[PDB]
């Protein structure tokens, strides 16, 4: 089927320089032009540009002229997006979204890829720390505490317990993030995409 | 650049009415081939954005029979027959006539519910975190209408204004509720030199407060 | 009767008129047409509309009037809507006139919305000059030129214009020329 997988996260230091990839699969890759969305924490969403695979030609934000550069690989099935010189206000989350290149379809913005949070700051990716919150109706709490940068994926029983949860925002504190979740053999699973760390804690007595 | 406005901010509703999101251009996205190039998203609390509306009237596949098109040129507007608590998030619509392609504002939709009261739940800090040395003391104020709640803790029956981290979700897909969850920082120095917490909150839901407390 | 020159991108090409569609799929024998069966000595005019598929949806091309020329042994194609795929990823309503026409051909008149033109031309087997003229544009020549089989294994013509271009085969016991002017680059054909 059409799947669009895109990094989950991305951290680097201010001034630097970064190529978001978007890759595809399950249709024509050719056929298809590719829209890159910012959408910036908080409000707004941003149009940036599209590039089209099979002719090479880039339309691109006035906004966005010397900030965005957008590449394609054909064979690969994969576009490219590399942002420069990068200022704290380009921390954001990024998205890409196939668009046929013919009118008359339901084949535009109707797949978008699932985000890459694009976090730029000074400071270092730190794992989360797991810690089980414990005690007709249980509560049972997951503290995910002291990681950064955002985000963190959250699970119960790895998506079987989905009705009943709550997982809150997470809060600046001391340079890094903490959330904590809910439910109402019971396992919390967390991942923090950053540092390449998946955690999985049981809730017990 | 083509401006698209949703003069509406956000819009409430209680579930089983009708809704209206609407949206204004600055310039009539009617083409000379008739088409006219509008998209109407629903973005729900993190998650990407999902086309709802093509062609300023057609549904798109999968979106269900509930929501309707409308439009005209510089006039736009996205109707819910009868709207389901699985309609909350914020609507955007999005000219594609002109490059470069521009969003709406975008209009949250609140569903009116019955008003229901907090569930405390209280926890105390883990085995795990007291041996790493750290204490963090986390109340959750699940299931509750309206968002309008305040926190107040009680270390050994006095109030505590230092380290108090509080987080707010959005509205439940289902429940149309809200929830809030509170958490106390210490550390495991001074978390040991007190016995009695207590974490209580305070709504609209009953005139005496809930307050649920533990001891070790 | 089988045009399979006038079908793009190994598509469609439904012709449709009085209440009927016949759709010709390229890649198949079996599509074929009047081998002269319409009247003779003029121009029939059907409406086209060329036509992929593409990860499972038809995607209309271009589309508007497709005229013939009927004689013992030439197609036009007036598009009136194309899409711009490069540019605007719009079906915009772009008019343009081609020709994408053949018969059956031997071995050894109209224009853009102008449909009462006359070809007068002659050849003398030497070893092809013609006048061309009842059209809007003022004052158009064939140049004369040798003929050959030139790997077709049939004989052509393939005259110039009076700084332009010009085809014509022969057939029995048709044609397409190109001319430069200074408004625009106007398709003339030749029957």
């Amino acid at each position: 089927q059409v799947q669009m997988q895109q990094p989950g996260a991305e951290l680097v230091k201010p001034g630097a320089s970064v190529k978001l990839s978007c890759k595809a699969s399950g249709y024509t890759f050719i056929s298809y032009w590719m829209h890159w969305v910012k959408q910036r924490p908080g409000r707004g969403l941003e149009w940036i540009g599209r590039i089209a695979p099979d002719t090479g030609i880039i339309y691109y934000n006035e906004k966005f002229k010397n900030k965005a550069t957008l590449t394609v690989d054909t064979p690969s099935s994969t576009a490219y997006m590399q942002l420069n010189s990068l200022t704290s206000e380009d921390s954001a989350v990024y998205y890409c979204a196939r668009y046929l290149k013919y009118d008359g379809s339901t084949y535009r913005f109707d797949y978008w890829g699932q985000g890459t949070t694009l976090t730029v700051s000074s400071a270092k990716t730190t794992p989360p720390s797991v810690y089980p919150l414990a005690p007709s109706s249980v509560t049972l709490g997951c503290l995910v505490k002291g990681y950064f940068p955002e985000p963190v994926t959250v699970t119960w029983n790895s998506g079987s317990l989905s009705s009943g949860v709550h997982t809150f925002p997470a809060v600046l504190q001391s340079d890094l993030y903490t959330l904590s979740s809910s439910v109402t053999t019971v396992t919390c699973n967390v991942a923090h995409p950053a540092s390449s760390t998946k955690v999985d804690k049981k809730l017990v007595p | 650049d083509i401006v698209m406005t949703q003069a509406a901010p956000s819009v409430p509703v209680t579930p089983g009415e009708s809704v209206s999101i609407s949206c204004r251009s600055s310039k009539s996205l009617l083409h000379s081939n008739g088409n006219t190039y509008l998209f109407w998203f629903l973005q729900r609390p993190g998650q990407s954005p999902q086309l709802l509306i093509y062609r300023m009237s057609n549904l798109a596949s999968g979106v269900p029979d509930r929501f309707s098109g409308s439009g005209s040129g510089t006039s736009f507007t996205l109707r819910i027959s009868r709207v389901e608590a699985e309609d909350v998030g914020v609507y955007y619509c999005m000219q594609h006539l002109e490059y470069p392609y521009t969003f709406g504002g975008g209009t949250k939709l609140e569903i009116k519910r019955a008003d229901a009261a907090p569930t405390v739940s209280i926890f105390p800090p883990s085995s795990e975190q007291l041996t790493s040395g750290g204490a963090s003391v986390v109340c959750f104020l699940n299931n509750f209408y309206p968002k309008d709640i305040n926190v107040k803790w009680k270390i050994d029956g006095s109030e505590r204004q230092n380290g108090v981290l509080n987080s707010w979700t959005d509205q439940d897909s289902k429940d149309s509720t809200y929830s809030m969850s509170s958490t106390l920082t210490l550390t495991k120095d001074e978390y040991e030199r007190h016995n009695s917490y207590t974490c209580e909150a305070t709504h609209k839901t009953s005139t005496s407060p809930i307050v649920k407390s533990f001891n070790r | 009767l089988t045009l399979e020159d006038s079908i793009r991108q190994n598509g469609t090409l439904t012709l449709s008129a009085q209440g009927a569609e016949k759709t010709f799929k390229a890649g198949d024998k079996d599509n074929s047409l009047n081998t002269g069966k319409l009247k003779n000595d003029k121009i029939s005019r059907f409406d086209f509309v060329q036509k992929i598929e593409v990860d499972g949806q038809t995607i209309t091309l271009a589309s508007g009037e497709f005229q013939i020329y009927k004689q013992n042994h030439v197609v036009a194609l007036q598009i009136e809507k194309i899409q711009d795929s490069e540019h605007s990823g719009k079906l915009v309503n772009k008019r343009q006139f081609r020709i994408s026409g053949l018969g059956g051909e031997h071995t050894a008149a109209f224009s853009s919305d102008d449909p009462n033109g006359r070809l007068h031309y002659s050849i003398d087997f030497t070893k092809g000059y013609g006048r061309i003229e009842h059209l809007k544009t003022l004052e158009v020549e064939l140049a004369a030129a040798e003929l050959k089989a030139d790997e077709k294994s049939h004989a052509v013509i393939l005259g110039d214009t009076r700084k332009g271009s010009y085809h014509l085969a022969l057939f029995g016991d048709a044609g397409s020329a190109e001319v430069k002017t200074v408004n625009s680059i106007h398709h003339i054909g030749i029957a």
